[PDB]
This record gives structure tokens, C-alpha cells and sequence, in this order.
RNA sequence: UUGACAUUAUUGUCAGGUGGGGAGUAAAGUUACCACAGGGAUAAUGGCUUGUGGCAGUCAAGCGUUCAGCGACAUUGCUCGGCUCUUCCUAUCAUACCGAAGCAGAAUUCGGUAA
């Protein structure tokens, strides 16, 4: 347990450069509630500064979670982002999508994304940037790279799949 | 026969439902009576670890009871569990 | 030098496994019956 | 006497005698049949992300049926969705509600908890703390730990620490001077009409280590802080009214403060010529049968010193 | 970083928790979910088939070194359908005969011969 090195932030925040452009310095400069980068085995969380400063004064054994957890760090080096992570990226989300609410049951089963749904997803969007859904609510239910472009979704068969789905709510089901 | 989005982990081997049972027939050695009690958790399926994880119902299995029982019969060629408390 | 002699032992180590795995078995069965 | 009646409440429900004759203290003949009768399922709506209001509709849209919970709070309602999964409200027992209503925490102070598992107490300060400050959690059990990291990103608390250790050494490892939480360490329970085991799985060792255990949880919660709330799931005296009163002996600097609403019953008078009552007539109690809440108690003190 | 001590607010001391950051005596295994690729050999009536269960206990033809174990029958506890003409089998709905049944008559049920 111990502050984040310079070196990880890198790789954190190029982890997050896909759901969130370099809008993402906007997540830190804010000031007015100071926040700081910790890990635990491997595990990183996003922490105010004041209250991780007295979070110090537990064991690292003991510790078992610190503010909002975001991501962990694999056995070969890599970043992976957990859907806990979602509850943050909702005020940077640079892309996002929506599933309808008569099918998001199997977006929370962990099933991909179908052409099915149509709409109005946001422009510009590229082929495999990552994206946000919500259901009629603006609430997150998860994240998962992208399928196809703004254009090839909207003029493809509704079988096709649009996003891959790679994280959702349905986690705490458990 | 097997007991039981709960699912995280497993890959396509789904389960139909008609091959879940929660209920399962218990019978005291020392006592001449018998109680139909719903099955609480498998203990250790034999013949396979991912037996246990899946919460097969194949005979020798252990398994706890509402008030340790294991299983005696074969649920799959019978359609019914039978345990004898240990 | 591997995998030649991964496909030369592949029947042997199937047997292996498939002996210890019903030795486990028996094994649990017996203990769980000696009591 | 005629002890027939106290055999029909053996008989039919099945009860140790040992424990029902704890609820037969100059009450009334059928009380421990009474408590037996309850022997209700209450939401908490999130106020973090949508108000009770909108949640008092959205739900509605599938034909669930919502009531108001009692008069306490209308942050509750009483009667797998995405909703369910959103964070926009817990599965908590009105009963669950008191310790926080008597812990009225203050924006900017940190919150110190030593047995708050479930993580509903948590998360509702968190929530009136609207994500200010700090709250810290603790439990024994290693296992429910997951149950509260798992429910404090659901809810987006984002002001909560976790930590696993004997709430004894609590004083020595921070101590902050602020309030502190102590919730159920009762043995001779209250909801055991939900908690079967109890009815039978019960012993005079349990009453005499779990209550001299909390006996001294308590004195380790006030060298931890700076408002000392206690409460447990339990109407037996031995879980409160008694074990506070060592807490109050041992330490002058803790004072007995107003417990929290109208809401609740209290100590009795006395018992002619055989025994009688202590000071801790301030205290409040709660019943399953003549209230919703469960079985219940709370107590708040301030810390003068 | 929590608590105490002293000073026109405040700065220092002590005590205590933490501490792969620094000074001196971090990575490797584990995993039957292991998933993605690599590779080994299968898997394409031995007269089959039917009406009476499963687990648990007594009752026990006889075998168990004398018989250290097993074990029949009843007993007990909850428990792709749907078309068309022909031939053939009986495990037969009707026609023919016979026995049984509270079969008064009528009607009815079972069983046997019977394609």
C-alpha cells in the first residue's frame, strides 16, 4: 500500500483516455475537493486527499477498500477497470450509448450490444471507442468497447452487434 | 441433475431449471422418523471439484440441512434426493 | 525437446491423472465411510 | 400458579422456557405470546441520486405497491431491477432506520462505526452527510466485508472506509474526537422470528460472555471519540438498560442524552418488595407485535469530558 | 496522523498507529472456471425390449475361518403433425362364446379363448 508512482498514473489515465478524452485533466484540477491515487495489492482506488491522509493510520492487511475503487493492475503489467469505476466516468463520459429498456435485461446478463436497439447515439464515435449506457434515466449500467462507427451501426441488419459488452451493474447482483 | 445472473464465471454449460431441486429427502440413522427439508448448500461433491462448484447432486455428495447429511441414491435416475444425516 | 515428448507421455499422462483422480475419490469415499 | 399458560407458549411455539421466562416480568399473561404473533418489508430510498419522491412513481410504472413507513422518516417506503442495481435505494428494516435517526451526523465530521456489516447504517449517514467528510466502517467478520464495499460503490458513498480489526483496539489506532456507532451485539436477539436458530441453539455462556463483550465494546467506543450512540436488535435487559449503566458507572465523562422520537416505550416502575429498576428510564424500546420495527433499542449519550 | 503538555493566536516536546518511501542486516508460485491458440485417441441388439422406485430398519432359504460380511418377498417414514391405398402382429374397442362381481331386471366392471 502505497501513492500511486508517476510512471502508473501514465498507464491509469491512458486506460481511461478511451471513455474519456483529455478531458479527463478535469477530473483533478477541480480543487475543491482534493483527490489522491492509492493501491492496495495491486488494487487502485480513487480517494479525497483529506480522508486517505488519516486512511494511513490502518495496516495495509486490514484495509480492504478506500473511497471509490476503479481499477486493478494485472499479473503482466495492464490495466483493467471495474464497474465500480462507473459510478466517476458519468461526469467525463466524452461517448456514450443507450440499450432499450425492453431489452436491457441481457445487457446486465453480460450480453453484447445488438443493432436491434436504434436511435440517436452520439456522432463521431469512433469504430472501438468505448461507450456509456442508460436506460430512460441517465443512470450508467455499463461500459464495453464499441462495434461499429455511427454510420455502419445505423445502416446495418438489427442482428449486428454495435458494442461489446465488457462491464455492467448486473455485478452486484451477487 | 444439479442443485442451486448468479453465474459469473461459467462458460456455456447452462443447467435447464427442471434439473434443480431444493428439497431433498433426510433420514436419521439413529431415529425411526424422517423429515422432507429443503436443501441448504453442497459441502463437497465428489468425482470433481467443478462438481462441487456447480452444486451437482451425484451420490456420496455431503450437504447441510435445514434442522451434516450426504447423499445415498442417485438423483439423476430417480428424481429424487435421498441423504442420511452424518 | 518439449513437445515431442508431451505427445509421446499425452496417453501415459491421461492415465495418470485419471488413476489419481479415482485414488482421490476412493480415498474421500472410504474416509467418509470409516466413520 | 398456574403455570399452563406459560406451557401452551412452550408447547405451540416451540420456546425454551429459559428464554420465555425473560418476557414475563410483570407484563401482561399472553406478552410472550404477543411477541411470538410477529415472530413487513421496508425500502430505503437513496437520497444521494434520486429523491423519495421520484422513487415514490418510478416504481409504480410495474404496479409495485409503496406505502410510507411509520412517521419517523419518509426516506423509506413500505410495501433484480436495474433500479435495484442503480443505487437508488437498499433493502433496509425500518428497525435498521433508529440507529441513524438518534446518530444525526453533522456535514464535514467524520463518522466512526465498529459493527455496521450489513452497511445499511453506513450508507444512510453517508447519505445524510450527502458524501462529506469520512465515515469509517469496521467488522469482525472477514467475509461481509465484501457485502460492504459491494453496497458503498453501488450507493456511490464515495466517503467510506473499510477496515477489518477488533473494535477494542479502535481507541489506539486513530481515536478521533467525533461520534461513534455501536449497533446489535446482542446474543438474546429480537428478530429471532426470522432468526430460527435462536428458538432452541441458546445457552446461560452466551449471556455471560456476549453481554460482558459488549459490556466493554462500549467503553472502548467512548476512548474512541463526540455523541456515544448505542443500540441493539434485543428487548431483553441483558442487551440494554443494563449493560450502559456499566458504561455510565466506569465513566463520568459520558452523559445520558434524549435517545431519539416520541416513538418507543420505556422502562417500567418496580416490582413490589422484590426488585426494582435502575436510572435508565430514558432509554427507548421497541417491540415486533406493537410496532413494525422488530424487536429494538437505542441510547445516545454526549461526551462531556 | 490520533491524544496530552506550555506560550496573546501559535509554535515546539512527549505518547500511540501506520510506514518495498529512505538507512542498516518485491515478485514466484498457486487455479478442475483457468478463457484464447498448440497438439494425443474417441464418438457416428453381446437374443436387446415391457407392470409394480428411490435411501433408510426389523422380519432372513445360505453362504462370511465355526457363519469378518451379504442377502428374496411383504412391511415403514415423509416423497413435425397428420395425409392417403395395401399386407401383417396381438399387448382385442365392437361382433361370437365362457367365468367372476350386491350379478333383483336392465345396464355395467374385470378376466379367458378370439385378428
Amino acid at each position: 500500500m502505497r501513492q500511486l508512482t508517476e510512471e502508473e498514473t501514465k498507464v491509469v489515465f491512458e486506460k481511461l483516455a478511451g471513455y474519456i478524452g483529455r478531458n479527463i485533466s478535469f477530473l483533478v484540477d477541480n480543487k475543491e475537493l482534493p483527490h489522491v491515487f492509492r493501491l492496495q495489492k495491486d488494487r487502485v482506488y480513487y480517494v479525497p486527499d483529506h480522508v486517505a491522509k488519516l486512511a494511513t493510520s490502518v495496516a495495509r492487511p486490514n484495509l480492504m477498500s478506500l473511497g471509490i475503487c476503479l481499477g486493478k493492475f494485472t499479473k503482466t503489467g495492464k490495466f483493467r477497470l471495474h464497474i465500480t469505476s462507473l459510478t466517476v466516468l458519468a461526469k467525463h463520459a466524452k461517448y456514450k450509448i443507450w440499450i432499450k429498456p425492453n431489452g436491457e435485461m441481457p445487457f446486465l446478463y453480460g450480453n453484447h450490444v445488438l443493432k436491434a436497439h436504434v436511435g440517436k447515439m452520439s456522432d463521431d464515435i469512433p469504430e472501438h471507442a468505448g461507450v456509456i449506457v442508460f436506460a430512460m434515466n441517465d443512470v450508467p449500467l455499463g461500459f464495453g468497447v464499441s462495434a461499429k462507427s455511427t454510420s455502419e451501426s445505423r445502416n446495418m441488419q438489427p442482428t449486428g452487434i454495435v458494442a461489446f459488452r465488457q462491464a455492467d451493474i448486473g455485478e452486484y447482483l451477487r | 441433475h444439479t442443485f442451486v445472473r448468479r453465474p459469473v464465471k461459467m462458460e456455456r454449460i447452462i443447467r435447464p431449471s427442471a434439473l434443480r431441486q431444493k428439497k431433498a429427502n433426510v433420514t436419521h440413522p439413529e431415529l425411526g422418523v424422517t423429515v422432507f427439508l429443503p436443501i441448504l448448500a453442497v459441502k463437497k461433491n465428489p468425482q470433481s471439484p467443478m462438481y462441487t462448484q456447480l452444486g451437482v447432486l451425484t451420490k456420496g455428495t455431503i450437504i447441510e440441512v435445514n434442522v451434516y447429511a450426504q447423499v445415498t441414491n442417485e438423483p439423476d435416475r430417480d428424481g429424487c434426493v435421498n441423504a442420511v444425516l452424518l | 525437446r518439449r513437445q515431442r515428448q508431451l505427445k509421446k507421455f499425452g496417453k501415459q499422462v491421461q492415465n495418470a491423472t485419471l488413476q489419481k483422480r479415482q485414488l482421490e475419490k476412493r480415498e474421500t469415499l472410504e474416509k467418509i465411510k470409516s466413520l | 400458579y398456574v403455570d399452563r399458560l406459560l406451557k401452551d407458549i412452550c408447547e405451540y411455539f416451540g420456546y425454551t422456557p429459559f428464554l420465555a421466562e425473560k418476557l414475563f416480568n410483570l407484563f401482561s399473561p399472553a406478552e410472550a405470546m404477543e411477541f411470538f404473533e410477529a415472530n413487513p418489508i421496508t425500502i430505503r430510498t437513496n437520497t444521494l441520486k434520486t429523491r423519495r419522491r421520484d422513487l415514490a412513481q418510478t416504481l409504480v410504472n410495474r404496479g409495485v405497491n409503496l406505502q410510507p413507513i411509520g412517521s419517523w422518516t419518509k426516506v423509506g417506503l413500505q410495501i433484480a431491477t436495474p433500479e435495484y442495481l442503480a443505487g437508488h435505494y437498499i433493502l433496509q428494516a425500518a428497525s435498521s432506520f433508529l440507529p441513524v435517526i438518534a446518530l444525526d451526523p453533522h456535514e464535514n465530521e467524520r463518522i466512526l462505526d465498529m459493527a455496521a456489516a450489513p452497511g445499511g447504517k453506513t450508507t444512510y449517514i453517508s447519505a445524510m452527510m450527502k458524501n462529506t467528510g469520512c465515515v469509517f466502517a469496521n467488522d469482525a467478520n472477514k467475509s461481509r466485508t465484501k457485502s460492504l464495499i459491494a453496497n458503498i460503490h453501488r450507493l456511490g458513498c464515495t466517503n467510506t472506509i473499510v477496515c477489518n480489526y477488533d473494535a477494542r483496539e479502535f481507541p489506539k489506532v486513530i481515536g478521533g474526537f467525533d461520534r461513534i456507532l455501536l449497533d446489535a451485539p446482542c446474543s438474546g436477539t429480537g428478530v429471532i422470528g426470522k432468526d430460527q436458530s435462536v428458538k432452541v441453539s441458546r445457552t446461560e455462556k452466551d449471556f455471560i460472555q456476549i453481554p460482558h463483550l459488549q459490556k466493554q465494546l462500549l467503553l472502548s467506543a467512548i476512548d474512541s471519540v463526540g455523541v456515544i450512540v448505542y443500540s441493539t436488535c434485543s428487548v431483553a435487559v441483558e442487551e440494554d438498560e443494563a449493560v450502559i449503566d456499566y458504561a455510565l458507572r466506569k465513566r463520568p465523562n459520558v452523559k445520558l442524552v434524549d435517545t431519539g422520537l416520541a416513538i418507543g416505550k420505556e422502562a417500567f416502575t418496580s416490582y413490589r418488595g422484590k426488585k426494582f429498576h435502575p436510572s435508565v428510564k430514558l432509554a427507548r424500546r421497541y417491540y415486533p407485535h406493537t410496532y413494525n420495527v422488530d424487536g429494538f433499542f437505542v441510547a445516545k449519550f454526549q461526551k462531556i469530558g
